[PDB]
RNA sequence: UGAGAGUUUGAUCCUGGCUCAGGACGAACGCUGGCGGCGUGCCUAAUACAUGCAAGUCGAACGCUUCUUGGAAAGAGGAGUGGCGGACGGGUGAGUAACACGUGGGUAACCUACCCAUCAGAGGGGGAUAACACUUGGAAACAGGUGCUAAUACCGCAUAACAGUUUAUGCCGCAUGGCAUAAGAGUGAAAGGCGCUUUCGGGUGUCGCUGAUGGAUGGACCCGCGGUGCAUUAGCUAGUUGGUGAGGUAACGGCUCACCAAGGCCACGAUGCAUAGCCGACCUGAGAGGGUGAUCGGCCACACUGGGACUGAGACACGGCCCAGACUCCUACGGGAGGCAGCAGUAGGGAAUCUUCGGCAAUGGACGAAAGUCUGACCGAGCAACGCCGCGUGAGUGAAGAAGGUUUUCGGAUCGUAAAACUCUGUUGUUAGAGAAGAACAAGGACGUUAGUAACUGAACGUCCCCUGACGGUAUCUAACCAGAAAGCCACGGCUAACUACGUGCCAGCAGCCGCGGUAAUACGUAGGUGGCAAGCGUUGUCCGGAUUUAUUGGGCGUAAAGCGAGCGCAGGCGGUUUCUUAAGUCUGAUGUGAAAGCCCCCGGCUCAACCGGGGAGGGUCAUUGG
């Protein structure tokens, strides 16, 4: 790049991408870990429902999913277990 | 440009005096050039409308663009006719006001007096001869330096002072009382041939 | 960021201004929301005309003046009225 | 011509100086002498030269004003 | 506010084509040119681009380091982490025949940083890292390793549901449903800096931080109607058209999936091919129309060619990233660098289109508490009769017509009151004096009022001092001097205003259409004269008019061009008399909207005018509701 301020945005956004992807994968695995235990019919089934709900909620305060996506997600999960 | 030529060939070509009846058509009332005294056949009805237009254009010494814009402006009145309103707007220009008032013999002299900055309307100087003088505006003679040779003498010999012009020969102020009328203004040439000349422009 | 700013309307060295309320991203002579008065920098005691019943309505909705607009809105006593309506109720 | 289509063109006036491979300028205007000619060259605009006697309509024919 | 003329014949009337007389332009080129004012200036190769500039800012978020005045406080520099801005402003019209645009509606399918208001919070912990120091590989661009460190950088724990969702209640709407109130379940935040009072005071002003709700502003999606050629282009579709469910998005939806069915569009022009950004507007016309979309404003699309995502409130990003491609450049051969359709400028294409200028003083924009820093936006200056407007290159008196030129029947006539001569003038020119408005302010000092306070500092506006001009000694005004420096281009046989000489001899040449030229040419070439316009005048190209010559307004078919060789008939077009009803066409009222600038009407300012400003009308085939 040519402008000095364009050179800083490159590393800043690279770092933001790194941590954003880390935390999104965290959320996705929490949800999937609940789904694979409700599809088995296992004991310890409400605790990981709680954990998945909390995971989605925390992702929404980190600016990763909008806010309506989070309402949708919590609705879908609620209709599966509780 | 304005014009500087012999100014008298011009009258011999229109067949009208153009200079306050002071005779340019005294001897040889025919046209200039070789074929002057030996006239020839008839003139079209294009030559007639052209000759009337040129008579009016050379009366007050203006150019063709300005003549045509003044004519187009007089057409927006719709109170009266269209040739009368034209020839009346023509009279309200600051050059005719100096001619009629009597501070100059000719119109060329009056033009140079208003161009060189020797006259004032309402006290303020105005320098450009195509100015539009309205009714009731005392035009003066630059009370700074009104002691000039020719203005003085041409105020004495009053050949023509009209029935719409007011004036006092001590302060040297004049003004139009009201607008003139065709009976009071060259009921000799026309205003209908000139209107037809601009129908097919 | 609604603003209240001036807009140039002269010829080349005789400027004139319309007082206008515009979104701040717009060009100086481009699009605007509505016009609110007039202002003339020549004419030794400068001439201001303005409606002052729309200025008080835009001001109470979060519009903000530029620096010259605030000067000529206080010379008219419009900022005092905003003062007496907001922080008095 | 610059766009690579070929036409014949009349050269007016009395006497010219045009030879093979000299560059010229064309304007519209059709001659009524023979078919196939629809253009005029303009005198005194490129390699072509104004005619050298004229005194009366030199703005055509590209003649400059002489002190004579 | 509706003007016409020449040209078919030995002569005529009708039909008919061709040509001319008016306007205008981002114009080009030939001859020729004195000034000011306001505007305009790559239409062609969306061709390739040397050189400079066009986007940064914050020390009142944070640790470091270098100076000038061994412990000293300030002033001035350097890189770094962190915030905000870089999605605006500026350029171009290649793609696009479609919700792209115009006009009128809908969203009970939606999002929104900064700005304004309201309610509620602001607790207590942890682990790092750049910089820096040392060190390795590097031709370079640049990469790694070790050790220490800060925060409004980052991460968990608490507390908060006013958000969403479900249940009962009440009211309501155009299906899906909307609002308000009550409960039940799982869950989710946050940060300090600068001041004042400072008896520990533990209080407080201000700017920031978190959650929820409104406003404003900006964006998103869906729909009615409207603007292009070809039928020597009639069939087009297979996620195609509908349903069930699932995923997905701010959001509804074949948006994407699996299954089920066989649908959808077309003569009222589907599909394909060619051409084109669209509009306010602009030119022309009596109007109905026709032709253009340059300066200025709005919407869209693109950014060396083609794919993709990331960060972010907002981009699939105009001076950002990644990959592929062509092209150009530097290299120690292992490799690296780049994108003027920003402002100037260059080579090339062309009939053709400008300076590698000054300044942030004014208006707008970014950041900052503020002084301020940045701004080729923008305000000014330079070049060019490219256009529109204004003013000049003198004025008055002046004869039997001075000299000269042209002509002549040799008497004269015409250039010509034109020169001369006398008296005047100084717009312009030159030299010399004076000389602006554009400026309002931020900041800084004192002084007052109100709402908060235990109180003061401060908050929010009032009154007063003080402070800044690139243009530029520019416009302008005053004094003296001088008619002295400042007129050309086209035409003159008829259309169409303006004629005689000489030269030449169907030659040399001229023409828009008729047509001229072979010994007395007003038609060729010169001279004298005359006509039209005038700092311009002619020529070529393009468009509207004249053209009723595509005729709705507003034409025709016996012989001039023109009735299918005749019938039978699907679709379509048009239809006798009358009673009651309806209200689709038709007529009419009220309300909303049809931006600003333009054309037009009134008024006002620059010495006038071009030009500039204020108030109006107009423009819909438009929508809603009532007759």
């Amino acid at each position: 790049p040519n402008i000095e301020s364009a050179i800083k945005r490159v590393r800043t956004s690279a770092n933001a991408n790194a941590k954003n992807s880390s935390q999104t994968n965290a959320m996705r695995t929490a949800i999937k870990k609940f789904e694979e235990a409700v599809a088995a019919g296992a004991d310890n089934v409400d605790a990981l429902y709680n954990e998945a709900v909390k995971a989605v909620d925390m992702a929404a305060t980190k600016g990763l999913i909008h806010k309506n996506k989070a309402n949708r997600d919590k609705i879908r999960l609620s209709k599966l277990a509780k | 440009s304005r014009y500087t030529g012999p100014s008298w060939k011009v009258s011999r070509r229109l067949g009208i005096s153009l200079s306050g009846t002071g005779k340019e058509l005294a001897r040889r009332p025919y046209k200039p050039g070789q074929h002057g005294p030996n006239s020839r056949g008839k003139v079209s009805e294009y030559g007639m409308q052209l000759t009337e237009k040129q008579k009016l254009r050379h009366m007050y010494g203006m150019n063709e663009r300005q003549f045509r814009t003044l004519f187009i402006k007089a057409s927006k009145i719709k109170e009266g006719k269209h040739g009368v309103n034209f020839m009346v707007l023509l009279e309200q220009r600051l050059d005719n006001v100096v001619y009629r008032l009597g501070l100059a013999t000719t119109r060329r002299q009056a033009r140079q007096l208003v161009n060189h900055g020797h006259i004032t309307v309402d006290g303020k100087r105005v320098d450009i001869p195509s100015y539009h003088v309205e009714v009731g505006q005392v035009i003066g003679v630059r009370e700074k330096s009104q002691n000039i040779s020719t203005i003085k003498e041409a105020v004495e010999a009053t050949v023509g002072r009209p029935a719409f012009v007011s004036f006092d020969t001590e302060k040297l102020e004049g003004s139009f009382t009201r607008l003139p009328e065709r009976d009071e203004l060259y009921p000799e040439i026309d205003e209908a041939l000139v209107v037809e000349y601009y129908n097919q422009k | 960021a609604v603003k209240i700013r001036l807009k140039r309307m002269g010829s080349k060295k005789s400027p004139f201004y319309r007082i206008v309320v515009a979104d701040s991203r717009s060009p100086r002579d481009g699009r605007f929301i509505e016009t609110v008065g007039t202002y003339n920098p020549l004419k030794d005691p400068a001439e201001v005309v303005l409606k002052e019943d729309l200025v008080l309505d835009w001001l109470s909705k979060g519009a903000q003046p530029s620096d010259t607009v605030r000067n000529i809105l206080s010379k008219e006593g419009v900022m005092k009225k905003h003062h007496e309506a907001k922080n008095v109720k | 011509l610059s766009n690579l289509i070929e036409v014949t063109a009349y050269i007016p006036g009395i006497g010219h100086n045009l030879q093979e491979h000299s560059v010229v300028l064309l304007r519209g205007g059709r001659v009524k002498d023979l078919p196939g000619v629809r253009y005029h060259i303009v005198r005194g605009a490129l390699d072509t030269a104004g005619v050298n006697d004229r005194k009366q309509s030199r703005s055509k024919y590209g003649t400059k004003r002489p002190k004579a």
